[PDB]
């Protein structure tokens, strides 16, 4: 079916251009029976869509009134992708930024859904420059006999800006895991913590590898967490 | 232009129970532009109704939407935890192009959890780089409040720590925290005895965990 893959830098200076790239796979950006949107979400503004391209035998745009002089959405048929170029951005263009597909069902008599949303890209509007993560263990401590669970985990420290992913096991252990939300430090860095329940038994066995992942440093980190 | 007002801002019930979701246009609506849409933590917004009563594909019959004019609504029956969402209605018209409401949280109630409680002393990683992190694991409790109290050999601590809270769990509904106390590492060689105290209206008294720096 239908892949929405977007991509575009996580971090953008004050008055810079903030550019995203949604590319698709399964339709067509020159469909003449969809559309191709911009939505972006932040905790204070709520849902906001901000314009949408789309094809009848020739290209068209339209843009929220209040963003109608910064935006430009540009579609592009040999990539089959179309982008965002969003001008003088501020703290409030701070949001999660989502490439939607709008659709008509029973057309003509139908109106407009947003029915298929790409998984969607934080970007922070921020002076300071990116920094990595310190990955330190969570070690199971005296819990091999302790009630048959385990607790360990991984904490990720002083980075800089949102967002890190982490994953248990490559991805391969995921049942129990809690990975909480990040908190900002008074020096201005993100901390956050996963952590994950395991069986006491399996301590000695298996082996636990928490993969932390910052994409706007390039960092990656495989860190191993063993009991103490 | 097109303002879209959802009522209530925040709802709570069981699973079972049955939940209607308002939504109020500042002027009318064409019944085949209003859509719904239900977004769960850390997930996209999904399509949930479109053309105001027509359910997209594959989702349950539990979820109704009615209403014309200004006013709308998304009913869902047999509530399930899964169902933990916030939840939007959206319009169009060639005015005030595409607008959104400011969503309805549906929380899940379920019978009180008292938290499990764990406490991780520094890595010796993070100990050579001059600063040491406390961490205290409250996992999977019910309801949301909970009070931590960080102790050094007695000494109730004060403004350096702080916690963060999962969202309800899809599954079981319930809550995990994590608090972390930061100290140097000089104040952290100064002291013995480390001890995290949880209160929660599932625990009849206090529950703490503790551990000795060295041991």
């Amino acid at each position: 079916q239908v892949q929405l893959q977007q991509s575009g830098p996580g971090l953008v200076k004050p008055s810079q251009t903030l550019s995203l790239t949604c590319a698709i796979s399964g339709d067509s950006v020159s469909s003449n029976s969809v559309a191709w949107n911009w939505i972006r979400q932040s905790p204070s503004r709520g849902l906001e869509w901000l314009g949408r391209t789309y094809f009848r035998s020739k290209w068209y745009t339209d843009y929220a009134e209040s963003l109608k002089s910064r935006m430009t959405i540009n579609p592009d048929t040999s990539k089959n992708e179309f982008s965002l170029h969003l001008k003088s951005v501020t703290s409030d263009d701070t949001a999660v930024y989502y490439c939607v597909r709008g659709i008509i069902f029973n057309w003509p008599l139908g109106g407009w859904s947003f029915d298929l949303w790409g998984r969607g890209t934080l970007v922070s509007v921020s002076s300071p420059s990116t920094k990595g993560p310190s990955v330190f263990p969570l070690a199971p401590s005296s819990k091999s006999t302790s009630g048959g669970t385990a607790a360990l985990g991984c904490l990720v420290k002083d980075y800089f800006p949102e967002p890190v992913t982490v994953s248990w096991n490559s991805g391969a252990l995921t049942s129990g895991v809690h990975t909480f939300p990040a908190v900002l430090q008074s020096s201005g860095l993100y901390s956050l913590s996963s952590v994950v329940t395991v069986p006491s038994s399996s301590l000695g066995t298996q082996t636990y590898i928490c993969n932390v992942n910052h994409k706007p440093s390039n960092t990656k980190v495989d860190k191993r967490v063993e009991p103490k | 232009e097109i303002v879209l007002t959802q009522s209530p801002g925040t709802l709570s019930l069981s699973p079972g129970d049955s939940a209607t979701l308002s939504c109020r246009a500042s002027q009318s609506v064409a019944s085949s532009y209003l859509a719904w849409y239900q977004q769960k933590p850390g997930q996209s917004p999904r399509l949930l109704i479109y053309a105001t009563i027509n359910r997209a594909a594959d989702i349950p019959d539990r979820f109704s939407g009615s209403g014309s004019g200004t006013d709308f609504a998304l009913t869902i029956s047999r509530l399930e935890p899964e169902d933990f969402a916030v939840y939007y209605c959206q319009q169009f018209d060639s005015s005030s192009m595409y607008t959104f409401g400011q969503g309805t949280k549906l929380e899940i109630t379920r019978t009180v959890a008292a938290p499990s409680v764990f406490i991780f002393p520094p890595s010796d990683e993070q100990l050579k780089s001059g600063t040491a992190s406390v961490v205290c694991l409250l996992n999977n409790f019910y309801p949301r409040e909970a009070k931590v109290q960080w102790k050094v050999d007695n000494a109730l601590q004060s403004g350096n720590s702080q916690e963060s809270v999962t969202e309800q769990d899809s599954k079981d509904s319930t809550y995990s925290l994590s608090s972390t106390l930061t100290l140097s590492k000089a104040d952290y060689e100064k002291h013995k005895l480390y001890a995290c105290e949880v209160t929660h209206q599932g625990l009849s008294s206090p529950v703490t965990k503790s551990f000795n720096r060295g041991e």
